[PDB]
């Protein structure tokens, strides 16, 4: 019981490691998206023809 | 018809006597019964756990 407690309780640990490492995507994924507008609203603005 | 009388006699009283000495191997062996199952219940817990 022990052992299936520990595996339980460590299995906590990579579930929050991997919600933690999955978050720098979520904000780098946001920060990335707010880059790609500018990025594709000015280079519309130098040439959008 | 006296003599098993009395032979039973000897043997009621050595039967009831002896079952009287016996009881207390029987509960002897219902309190280590009793001692084991408290491992049971602990191990039933556990499993559930």
């Amino acid at each position: 019981a022990r052992e299936k407690e520990t595996k339980a309780l460590s299995l906590a640990r990579a579930l929050e490691e991997a919600m933690e490492q999955k978050a720098e995507l979520e904000r780098l994924n946001k920060q990335f998206r707010t880059e790609m507008e500018d990025l594709m609203s000015s280079k519309d603005d130098v040439g959008k023809s | 018809l006296d003599d098993l009388l009395v032979d039973l006699d000897h043997q009621r009283q050595s039967a009831c006597n002896l079952e009287k000495k016996q009881k207390k191997f029987d509960q002897l062996l219902a309190e280590e019964k009793t001692i084991s199952a408290k491992y049971a219940e602990e191990r039933d817990r556990a499993e559930a756990e």
